[PDB]
RNA sequence: GCCCGGAUAGCUCAGUCGGUAGAGCAGGGGAUUGAAAAUCCCCGUGUCCUUGGUUCGAUUCCGAGUCCGGGCACCA
RNA sequence: AGCCAGGAUGUUGGCUUAGAAGCAGCCAUCAUUUAAAGAAAGCGUAAUAGCUCACUGGUCGAGUCGGCCUGCGCGGAAGAU
């Protein structure tokens, strides 16, 4: 039997797992990153020989799953591997936003669902109340779904009994051409690439010649077996069963996930249908803290990414950090973590920064060039039409929150291209600039809509705007490093704000200073550091004034000289906070 | 009829039945076969001059059945047409833009005598001036 | 609640009362309008 | 924060009681050369800092703002 | 003063804004139905809808109201043995 657990963040969903393992939180989790935070993060396929009440020995290809918006693509995959889908829910916390979202993916997959009242031991629990709250929402029957604890429990039934009678047997014929599906393939040093897989047709003995399809590669079958709670080898994986397929894969990209595999003894056409496509929501760019790191850091993603498809990245350049990557995270936790999976593993210290975005440009001539970075724009006389990229959007939210969401997109520069419909759940559309989107626009939807939301992006079409550079002067020493590009109305705030970071982190100088954001020669903002000054007067105390202006006159006449020679070293400031990374972990 | 189970007053172009930025979402976004309405409201349209607004309060039912009840084109629009302008005062209202014959206005009430409960038909035109005066233009009446 | 010396009403709902020797505005409407001393 | 003077082409700047704005330079062309500099010549390519108002009419006048220079006060 | 009612039509006033529907802003603010109702005094809406006051009816049966000039008071009003 297969299935794959689904639920709202924190609902016994990983608690019920090992408890199920115990029948035959802690356990399943491996990396310290899970033991801390306690959130599940990498789904661990498992298997056990369950003994049916009817005396049958059903085999259970159990699959625990992560529950977060940032782990949606770990979840969309694992559902592919199994017909089933247990759906845990709290007696108290009621239905989630994600607990709905995980289902609607399941709905198009036409998969079975087996709802369960977890945490029924709760004093505040209203289990009678709960099942009512699904019928008008999930759409799934829950009229009499089995209740159970998870603390122990109860221990009811355990519901493996009801599970098997709702779970179809796997459907695929042995003897036919091999059609294993790849799943979370994860690289290792000594063993080369490892490939978790879901055998669909035929079976897979050791030492046999497997063939990756799209790569056209063919390989020996050096080792295999299902994964128990711990590792276990087997002479062959039976049709319809999960397990790793160690082989001399060697290559970084020899067996990309979702590609079909088949024995070289007998290639098919063929299927299986391929995963899957995904798009970034948050979309920040990473830079190695030191340029020398960039080599290993370039290939740190060559290995980490394979353990984590939900990631997207391409090479990118900055004025102050050299080459770095423009990352495409699924969400703030996705970024948070990978922030540690690298440093806490490879020890590749890093610095996050707000995302770069490209700009098409046409010079005073009549041609185009794309502007990855602010520093490299044509002199403003040379420009003919700077053009902002736009991004398409596909929010899918309930009308109760509609008044909150439209309000957000309009501030972001939106244009309501569509608004209809699908029953109850509205289907809005907008075209919005990507610059205003990639920066935490996804977050406010998850805040204002109370987690009931959806999104989709793409490069769309470029558009002209009144947008301009905003240089940051320092005593007239313009700094190319801090160049910016913003729509002009936005500029006064980005203008009178950027100086405010500088004012708080430029050390006091022996002569009075003049930080000032400005467009062209025109200056839209200013702040100033104060002078240091000797007391000079601390001595005279006869009280005659003329005898005192003499001293103070020098204090003034000489600062006029020190002001003109000036010059100001600016070390690491062209970086921290000024490049976001003013907060930990940083 | 006059009392609605959930009515939706809404100005609408004569020339269309299934837009979206104008209407569709607008219907309270609550149970309407837009495929029906598009065959519905446009059917009336051939009789009416096209490209122009028409009030038409709608009457929804829990049945999901409804009887949209078109009225008559707005008085405020018909002044501008004889005036020939594509918009309003443009300049601040106290200063003039438009112009109207005294014979003009006088049939305007007759065009909309239904909505206009005014007793004397000449008296009914006094209201029309408000449609005129808000435009700020000097009718030659 | 703002102290201030010249109290006076803001919202129409504001009330003005003289508890002890002190004067006090009271708008059940908007909470911000509470005031002591005037 | 006050006082006085300012904000005019890509850059440095001249001008305005209320009457359709310019200069050098940069840029783009012409002449010259076998073509190259150089040199002479020719084109302004601006919504007169931004935003509202009065006037037939505003770069001037008025309101609000963001700014530049100098002079006081603050500025171990 | 309280308690029961009505609080409408032209019509989304004109523009300007993606939206401007009594109500984001600018100019205007007449006309009809009448017991009476501002192109609107607040709340309200993404935008409408929605809820009130203004003005009128009903019960109600005895004074009610807002300023002026003056007497005296109250807040404003924190210091070091
Ligand atoms: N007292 C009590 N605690 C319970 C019960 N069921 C679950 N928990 C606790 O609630 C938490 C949720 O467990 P967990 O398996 O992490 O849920 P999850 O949804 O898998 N978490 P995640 O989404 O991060 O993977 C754990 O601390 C678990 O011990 C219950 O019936 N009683
Ligand atoms: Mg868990």
């Amino acid at each position: 039997r297969n299935f794959s657990i689904i639920a709202h963040i924190d609902h016994g969903k990983s608690t019920l797992s090992d408890r199920i393992i115990q029948i035959c939180a802690q356990v399943l989790d491996s990396m310290d990153l899970e033991r801390e935070r306690g959130i599940t993060i990498k789904a661990q396929s498992v298997t056990l020989d369950y003994k049916a009440s009817d005396g049958e020995t059903y085999q259970l290809n159990f699959i625990d799953t992560p529950g977060h918006v940032d782990f949606s693509y770990e979840v969309s995959r694992s559902l592919a591997a199994c017909e089933g889908a247990l759906l845990v829910v709290d007696a108290g916390q009621g239905v989630e936003a994600q607990t709905l979202a995980n289902c609607y993916t399941a709905m198009e997959m036409d998969l079975e669902v087996v709802p369960v009242l977890n945490k029924i031991d709760l004093p505040a629990a209203d289990p009678e109340r709960v099942a009512e709250e699904i019928e008008d929402i999930v759409g799934i029957d829950a009229t009499d779904a089995v209740r159970c604890s998870a603390k122990t429990g109860v221990g009811v039934q355990d519901v493996l009994e009801r599970l098997v009678r709702d779970i179809p047997p796997p459907e695929g014929d042995p003897e036919g051409p091999l059609q294993a599906l790849i799943i979370d393939s994860w690289f290792d040093n000594y063993l080369g690439v490892v490939s978790l897989i879901r055998i669909k047709n035929g079976t897979l003995r050791k030492g046999d010649k497997v063939k990756v399809m799209s790569t056209g590669q063919t390989y020996n079958a050096d080792r295999l077996g299902i994964f128990t709670p711990k590792q276990v080898d087997r002479t062959e994986l039976k049709c319809g069963e999960v397990g790793w397929l160690v082989c001399a894969i060697k290559d970084i990209h020899g067996a990309p996930v979702g590609d079909t595999l088949t024995l070289a003894r007998n290639p098919a056409e063929k299927a299986l249908p391929g995963f899957k496509k995904v798009k970034p929501q948050v979309y920040a760019g990473l830079f190695p803290v030191s340029s020398d790191d960039y080599e290993a850091f370039r290939d740190a993603l060559g290995k980490l990414s394979l353990n984590d498809a939900s990631l997207f990245y391409e090479p990118e350049s900055s004025s102050a950090l050299g080459f770095g990557f423009r990352c495409g995270f699924l969400g703030l936790l996705h970024m948070e973590i990978i922030q540690e999976r690298l440093e806490r593993e490879y020890d590749l210290d890093l610095i996050t920064t707000a995302p770069t975005v490209v700009y098409e440009v046409e010079t005073t001539s009549r041609e185009v060039i794309y502007v990855d970075s602010p520093s490299k724009l044509p002199a403003v006389n040379n420009i003919y039409e700077l053009r902002e990229p736009i991004a398409e959007c596909h929010m899918l939210l309930p009308q109760a929150y509609l008044g909150n969401v439209i309000t957000l997109c309009v501030e972001k520069r939106g244009v309501q291209t569509n608004m209809v419909y699908h029953g109850n759940q509205v289907a809005l559309t907008y075209e919005i600039p990507m610059a205003e989107v990639v920066l935490d626009f996804f977050d406010r939807l998850k805040s204002t809509s109370r987690g009931y939301a959806s999104l989709d992006y793409n490069f769309k079409r470029f558009q002209a705007s009144d947008m301009v550079r905003v240089d940051v002067l320092i005593n007239g020493e313009r700094v190319d490093a801090l160049a910016l590009i913003t729509h002009r109305d936005n500029s006064q705030n980005r203008g009178r704000e950027l100086v405010e970071k500088m004012k708080d982190l430029i050390p006091r100088q022996q002569f009075d200073i003049a930080i000032q954001a400005a467009i062209g020669t025109h200056i839209i903002a200013r702040s100033t550091v104060k002078q240091l000054r000797k007391n000079v007067l601390a001595k005279c105390y006869g009280g005659d004034i003329s005898r005192k202006k003499k001293l103070l006159q020098k204090q003034k006449e000489g600062k006029k000289r020190m002001k003109q020679i000036g010059n100001v070293e600016l070390p690491q400031e062209a970086f921290l906070a000024i490049l976001h990374v003013g907060k930990d972990n940083k | 009829a006059k009392k609605v189970q959930a009515y939706v007053k809404l100005q609408v172009a004569a020339g269309m039945a299934n837009p979206s930025p104008p209407v569709g979402p607008a219907l309270g976004q609550q149970g309407v076969n837009i495929m029906e309405f598009c065959k519905a409201f446009n059917a009336k349209t051939d009789s009416i001059e096209k490209g122009l607004p028409i009030p038409v309060v709608i009457t929804v039912y829990a049945d999901r059945s409804f009887t949209f009840v078109t009225k008559t084109p707005p008085a405020a629009v018909l002044l501008k047409k004889a005036a020939g302008i594509k918009s309003g005062s443009g300049k601040p209202n106290k200063d003039k833009v438009g112009k109207i014959s005294r014979a003009q206005l006088q049939e305007i009430a007759q065009t909309k005598a239904a909505d206009m409960t005014g007793a004397d038909i000449e008296a009914m035109t006094r209201s029309i001036e408000g449609t005129a005066r808000s435009m700020g233009l000097v009718v030659e009446d | 609640m703002k102290v201030r010396a010249s109290v006076k009403k803001l919202c129409r709902n504001c009330k003005i009362v003289k508890r002890d020797g002190v004067i006090r505005v009271i708008c059940s409407a908007e909470p911000k309008h509470k005031q002591r001393q005037g």
